């Protein structure tokens, strides 16, 4: 399974993942190839922020999607 | 054609400069007392309260009436036909007093403000806002009145555009340039870029002409990368789904090789309104192609990356989170230098 996330700068980060890697480990699986710290990270699927602790499948979203990621400054 | 200029500019004028250090010394260089994302951040070294609704923020949206005008009158003089208001005059009609009143209201715009909030506080922070205004004119009136304010009534009039009751956005220069100027701010945040790009452009377009709106935009990613703020990328061939701005909504492809229209214009659907089976959402590549789109969005076949040429997402990132973001949201005169040399930089060359 492959989700979408695209940054405002306009790249689109095609990620390998599997239904319910909880919203950390995306966090953290984006943290391996941009370098970022999730303590800067904000996801966003359907304009809603995906709080951590709970996950993919549960805010639904299959194959093809796209997400947000935006940047906090530290 | 066009009304002789004072010399006025945004970036010499001692009374609008004097208004934005009032704003940020009583206001916008104060902590949040509300909650949302009121928590100050520590640019790599000092302090920055309101790194969103702030001082460059600020700064930036009277850059863009000084733009704006400045195209305004380019775009009359080439023959353009600009669209009027209800006493006959354009944007390009705007006398220098007029602009030096409107960008004083400008910088009172948001320091009503409690926090970064989104909805439930609007008249609140506007009315904020507005006392704000009134009193810095009411300690200042020995130097506001007559010389910059005519008269009560004047002030009365900024007062209320700035106190946006009614919404009134397209009453005035005065109401068109202080909502359009702080909308267009928005474009160093919003996604997809391409969809509110669009969105954005064909709002002003009807004022100033697609030529001086592009101008506008362009000066714009200049503004942003001089203020330490973020320039957004713009792909043609974006796939993921377009967003309708006005209302947050979508278009809908059927099982036509066509998109969903009422009865003519394109049918809106709200997000939370579910799809028959083999629909689906138009996507950003599609909407761009769209003829309607193709003939007002000069910009719709562009393909233009955004940050900055070689550096890397973080990289990117690390830079907007410099010590010089700081400057620019601290200091006045700072960040007027920063504006003025990207607004006259095309013109050195």
């Amino acid at each position: 399974m492959q989700i979408f996330v695209k940054t405002l700068t306009g790249k689109t980060i095609t990620l390998e993942v599997e239904p319910s890697d909880t919203i950390e480990n995306v966090k953290a699986k984006i943290q391996d190839k941009e370098g970022i710290p999730p303590d800067q990270q904000r996801l966003i699927f359907a304009g809603k922020q995906l709080e951590d602790g709970r996950t993919l499948s549960d805010y639904n979203i299959q194959k093809e999607s796209t997400l947000h990621l935006v940047l906090r400054l530290r | 054609s066009v009304p002789t200029w004072n010399g006025f500019s945004l970036y010499t004028d001692e009374t609008v400069r004097n208004a934005a250090r009032y704003a940020y010394d009583n206001y916008l260089g104060k902590p949040y007392t509300g909650t949302v994302e009121a928590t100050p951040v520590n640019f790599g070294g000092q302090m920055v309260y309101r790194q969103h609704h702030g001082l460059a923020h600020t700064l930036r949206t009277m850059a863009y009436a000084e733009i704006i005008v400045e195209e305004a009158r380019k775009a009359k003089l080439r023959g353009e036909s600009l669209k009027t208001f209800a006493d006959g005059r354009t944007l390009a009609d705007v006398t220098p007093e007029e602009l030096r009143k409107i960008m004083i209201a400008q910088a009172f715009f948001v320091t009503g403000r409690d926090d970064e909030e989104s909805s439930k506080n609007y008249e609140k922070y506007h009315e904020q806002s507005r006392d704000a205004f009134l009193k810095y004119v009411e300690e200042n009136k020995s130097t506001l009145i007559p010389d910059v304010f005519k008269d009560e009534k004047d002030v009365k009039f900024y007062a209320d555009v700035i106190e946006d009751k009614d919404h009134k956005w397209a009453d005035s220069p005065a109401h068109v340039l202080v909502n359009q100027g702080h909308m267009v701010d928005l474009v160093r945040v919003k996604q997809p870029p391409e969809s509110y790009l669009e969105y954005y452009f064909s709002q002003l377009q009807p004022w100033i002409g697609s030529t001086a709106t592009e101008a506008v935009f362009a000066t714009q990613r200049q503004f942003f990368h001089a203020t330490y703020e973020a320039v957004a990328g713009f792909d043609s061939e974006n796939k993921e789904p377009h967003l309708v701005v006005d209302g947050l909504g979508r278009y809908v492809i059927g099982q036509d090789g066509n998109p969903i229209r009422e009865e003519g214009e394109l049918k809106f659907f709200s997000q939370k309104k579910k799809l028959e089976e083999n629909q689906r959402y138009m996507r950003v590549d599609e909407y761009l192609k769209l003829d309607e789109v193709q003939k007002r969005f000069p910009g719709a076949g562009k393909k233009l990356d955004g940050g900055l040429p070689g550096l890397k997402e973080y990289q990117y990132l690390q830079r907007l989170n410099s010590i010089n973001r700081a400057r620019c949201e601290n200091d006045v005169d700072f960040c007027l230098g920063q504006l003025q040399t990207a607004h006259h930089q095309t013109k050195i060359t």
